[PDB]
């Protein structure tokens, strides 16, 4: 989405040690400005994580970004390698 | 994977 407007899937709490807040929150990664860089993750019908969340470095979050595999997030991969 | 604000700076 463009200029100011819902922006609320960008700032919810994506896992329960969650760092990024909108009243805090400046850019990490190369590829962010405004807003915290996100994953989707495959877990059942799917949900999205804040990258830095996922203690991801830059280098492996641009070859998710490039990949065509399915993401699991820290909380589900450990699920769908069983 | 889908991932947003990925596009190289
Ligand atoms: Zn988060
Ligand atoms: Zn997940």
């Amino acid at each position: 989405g463009p200029l100011g407007s819902p922006e609320f899937g960008y700032w919810i709490t994506c896992c329960p040690t969650c760092d990024v807040d909108i009243n805090t929150w400046v850019p990490f990664y190369s590829t962010e400005l405004n807003k915290p860089a996100m994953i989707y993750c495959s877990h059942g019908d799917g949900h999205w994580v804040h990258a830095q969340c996922m203690d991801l470095e830059e280098r492996t979050l641009i070859h998710l970004s490039e990949g065509s595999n399915k993401y699991y997030c820290n909380e589900h991969v450990q699920i769908a390698r069983a | 994977a889908r991932t947003k604000q990925t596009a190289r700076a």
